[PDB]
RNA sequence: CUAAGAAAUUCACGGCGGGCUUGAUGUCCGCGUCUACCUGAUUCACUGCCGUAUAGGCAG
């Protein structure tokens, strides 16, 4: 919704047990809503004190590993679980299945404000780093890189370069920093285009079928495979309203009594994993919140991509 | 009236990482940054029926017929190499601040009263005893569990990491420090002071804990076993699956946390077990029995409700237990 | 203010019995690899002498 004055590269963050249950219909990498909420929590905890704004996150996923196993004779997968403590009567409690995964990500935070000129870039980058070093990203702790060969320092780069050549070189070197990874972007326009193509293929087709078709492996007879432009994962695109907006005190057992509570339900959209060299500017990968509370549509997305 | 909060939650303070397992030789523990990792392998086991019979399978003909069918299983096994006798277990520990602050809570008066209760506790005696017991659980190799059982000598090295380097280093003999007695030692008091300062701070204090256990040359080590539900599939599965992060056997983070939480020696039952993990309703998974039952007035919920609502302050040991539960975390609150 | 907040999978195990893989076989005709270059830039920081000297000078 806004152009950042600088990009804050949080370095390789080792996330221990992230919520691999991204949505009621998808598993694997955590939802972009988790990353946007983590960036908003960074702004709420240290961004205000630095007189800056932290909006926009770039997700690169240098390494992924989910605690999953494949049972013998089945082609699907199951989630490895944890042994919860016993009940008060000494019996095993009912198991609630949750997926927990290991990440290694580096985040590009969009920074705009007066604290960029008020404070040195290295100082605010550092203070954001040790602020994030005691937080959670997707339900998992953050490993702070102690006593390895060398830690990766935080680096903030102002987008207003002295020249176009200097800006282009800075963008390419920042891309070289987060090279063993794949940027995560959203493909709502591609999903709608494929849905229109599917509707011309056969009518009364919903966007759920278009989203399923763009992710499944399709086999066509002469036996070939329908190729995909990219990786094309299905991701939760936000939340849609399910109930009228209640007052902060109406809902029993709320998180607090100062915030209105509205029941919602997941919105499923299209996403893409792509190498960071295939983006014009690294600020095009930033994920933003788009609430629009009048009609629900509590959405997160990455605009200005193409 | 100070009604208790409908939604109550506490963040997990004192959270460790996965205990990476690696192997090497004793008297080379200093140059152990390049020690090769312990790998989880596969092997086949053929056993025989040895469980109790249900008075109908005790016929000799049926027993012999069932023995004549071979019992084959595939298990995950982790071993030290045939030229290495020392198992090195390394993990990272973050001691988070804001220890008494709830993560989610409804009632604002309950917020003020609970924060007042924690303030009274911290300016009365603080985390002196709790961090002492946590530093003891760090100093002895309780997080090795079955790896600590038959080791010739165990040494635990704990380093404080401030920016990127060792601000302060510790070295302990884990077998000398008991698993049930919490004495006082100068280095242990320094570690307890650091942990208490981390708990009372606003940021976090980072510790790496490296334990060397002289298991034996080529012996069998015990990483954490993974919980996988069979879910009634027709194919036979592997009976034992071990945990590994990147081709390297590891121990689960919650397993290490349960090892560190074993500080509760104030439960109403006798301390024949010794310390137990700090949990609501005092549950012990190995003993199958939950001490601190709610029929007695020593469970966490009733103690907290009497302490914060009716201002019935419990004993100092029960206050330590309640604050240790606050360190542990959990999702609380009635409907 | 992160489908937020919380969690011990674990004890025990004999996989082995035995075995002939052998029979036969044409790889093969033909072929233009050329042209043109500064290794050397202070590239030998070397040998001896006065002085206890590693402190510091001197000789061709």
């Amino acid at each position: 919704v806004t152009d950042p004055e600088a990009l804050l590269l949080l370095p390789r963050l080792s996330i221990q047990n992230a919520n691999a249950i991204s949505s009621p219909l998808t598993w694997g990498f955590p939802s972009p809503g988790a990353f946007t909420g983590f960036v908003h929590a960074l702004q709420r905890r240290v961004g205000i004190s630095l007189d800056i704004e932290l909006d926009g996150v770039g997700i690169v996923c240098h390494r992924f590993e989910a605690q999953i196993s494949q049972p013998a004779g089945k082609r699907t997968k199951v989630f490895n679980l944890t042994r919860n403590p016993l009940n008060r009567d000494g019996s095993t409690a009912a198991i609630v299945e949750e997926g927990r995964a290991h990440l290694e990500v580096s985040l590009l935070l969009g920074v705009h404000g007066d604290g960029l000129d008020d404070h040195p870039a290295q100082e605010i980058a550092r203070q954001v780093q040790e602020q994030a070093g005691a937080m959670r990203l997707a339900g998992g702790s953050i490993l702070p890189w102690c006593n390895e060969r060398f830690p990766a320092p935080n680096a903030e780069l102002l987008m207003l370069g002295g020249s176009d050549e200097q800006r282009r070189k800075n963008q390419r070197r920042l891309t070289r920093r987060l090279l063993p990874g794949f940027a995560l972007v959203s493909r709502e326009a591609l999903l709608q285009q494929h849905l229109e193509t599917l509707r011309t293929t056969l009518p009364e087709a919903t966007t759920l079928d278009a989203l399923l078709d763009l992710c499944r492996i399709n086999f066509e007879p002469p036996w070939q495979v329908r190729d995909k432009p990219g990786w094309l994962v299905p991701i939760p695109a936000g939340y849609n309203a399910l109930s009228p907006l209640y007052l902060p005190g109406e809902v029993r057992n709320a998180r607090d009594r100062e915030t209105p509570l509205r029941f919602v339900e997941n919105l499923f959209g299209l996403g893409e994993w792509l190498s960071p060299h295939r983006v014009a500017a690294l600020s095009d990968l930033l994920w933003y919140h788009h609430a629009e509370p009048d009609k629900g549509l509590y959405r997160w997305s990455t605009p200005r991509f193409v | 009236i100070l009604s208790t909060a409908s939604v109550l939650a506490f963040e997990r303070k004192l959270d460790p990482s996965d205990a990476l397992m690696s192997a090497g030789a004793w008297a080379q523990r200093d140059a152990s940054q390049e020690w090769p990792a312990v790998t989880v392998r596969e092997k086949s086991v053929r056993g025989t029926i040895s469980n109790r019979l249900k008075t109908k399978d005790r016929d000799p003909a049926k027993l012999d017929a069932s023995i004549q069918s071979p019992n084959l299983q595939t298990v995950d096994v982790a071993n030290l190499p045939s030229d290495a006798d020392t198992l090195k277990v390394r993990f990272t520990l973050r001691v988070l601040g804001g220890a008494g602050t709830p993560s989610a809570c409804n009632d604002a008066a309950y917020r003020d009263k609970l924060l007042q209760t924690v303030a009274t506790y911290v300016n009365d005696q603080g985390f002196a005893e709790l961090a002492r017991r946590y530093a003891h659980n760090l100093a002895n190799a309780r997080f090795l569990w079955r790896n600590r059982v038959g080791a010739e000598a165990v040494e635990v090295r704990i380093n404080h990491i401030r920016q990127g380097e060792v601000a302060r280093a510790w070295r302990f003999d884990a077998l000398a420090i008991g698993l049930r007695d919490f004495k006082a030692d100068a280095e242990l008091d320094a570690l307890a002071e650091l942990i208490a300062s981390g708990l009372s701070g606003s940021g976090h204090v980072l510790l790496e804990v490296v334990a060397f256990a002289r298991i034996g040359d080529g012996q069998e080590v015990f990483p954490s076993q993974e919980l996988i539900l069979d879910k009634g599939d027709k194919k036979g599965q592997k009976s034992k699956t071990l945990y590994s992060v990147r081709d390297a056997a590891a121990i689960h983070s919650q397993k290490i946390g349960n090892a560190l939480r074993t500080i509760d020696t104030w439960y109403p039952d006798e301390d024949g077990l010794g310390p137990i993990a700090v949990e609501p309703y005092g549950s012990v998974t190995s003993q199958g029995k939950a001490y601190r039952q709610p029929k007695q007035k020593l469970d966490f919920y009733t103690l907290l409700d009497n302490w914060v609502l009716r201002d019935e302050a419990p004993a100092v040991e029960q206050q330590h237990y309640v604050i240790a539960n606050l360190i542990r975390g959990g999702v609380f609150g009635e409907a």
